[PDB]
């Protein structure tokens, strides 16, 4: 019973969170790519291997690939946006 | 052979490559190709004089082919660019 005292609130959350998601579609569409080190901007020279160093230490280089990773809460369409701003909205990871 | 304290090969030219820097890249592969011309002009040099050490050409882009062939020596810090032989050529005083 108590659950339906909620039935119009619910609802109108539900049509902001869906407005605010396409917004953010619209906003940063694929805006949220980065290689695996910070010196390359393009994918096309993200690829191959890299010096990595090991806790901003010059002496102690490590060799790894770098990759073109993406966010693992991005806006790329609108069921991502709608998990993105559904874990903003738990107010976790949101300043991240 | 003597006269190198490793194994050659008098066939072709090595090439060396930096670890930071992605081979079949357009700018590498490009320069990847002119410099092949160089292998028959690594023998004819070599041909009066078979007493001659490393020939080598260190290209801009980063890669170095140098003859005879031969493998590379841990990670790799070489750069063709940062040595001392390459820097003089480069530049003046
Ligand atoms: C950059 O790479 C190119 C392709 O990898 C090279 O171009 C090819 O060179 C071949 C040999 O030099 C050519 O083969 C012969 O070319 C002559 C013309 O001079 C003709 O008889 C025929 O086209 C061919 N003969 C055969 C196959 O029996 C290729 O035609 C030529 N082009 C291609 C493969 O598209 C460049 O030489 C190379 N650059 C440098 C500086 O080495
Ligand atoms: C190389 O140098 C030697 C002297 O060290 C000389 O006799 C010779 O003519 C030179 N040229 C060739 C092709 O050997």
């Amino acid at each position: 019973v108590a659950i339906r005292t909620i039935g119009n609130i619910m609802i109108v959350t539900t049509l902001l969170q869906f407005m605010f998601a396409c917004i953010g579609v619209q906003l940063f569409k694929g805006k949220f790519y980065r290689c695996t080190d910070e010196a390359k901007s393009n994918p096309e020279e993200c690829r191959g291997l890299f010096i990595l160093y090991k806790d901003g230490d010059v002496d102690s280089p490590v060799v790894r690939e770098r990759i073109w990773q993406n966010s693992d809460f991005n806006f790329d369409n609108v069921l991502s946006a709608m998990m993105a701003l559904f874990t903003v909205s738990t107010f976790e990871g949101w300043p991240a | 052979d003597a006269n190198f304290g490793r194994q050659i090969s008098y066939q072709h030219a090595a090439v060396h490559i930096p670890t930071d820097i992605y081979e079949g890249s357009t700018i590498v592969l490009n320069e990847l190709n002119w410099t092949s011309a160089l292998d028959e002009v690594f023998k004819k040099n070599r041909e009066e004089d078979p007493s001659l050490l490393w020939q080598v050409f260190g290209s801009a882009t980063g890669l170095a082919r140098y003859y005879p062939a031969s493998p590379w020596v841990k990670i790799d810090l070489y750069d063709v660019r940062r040595r001392p032989w390459y820097i003089q050529g480069a530049a003046s005083p």
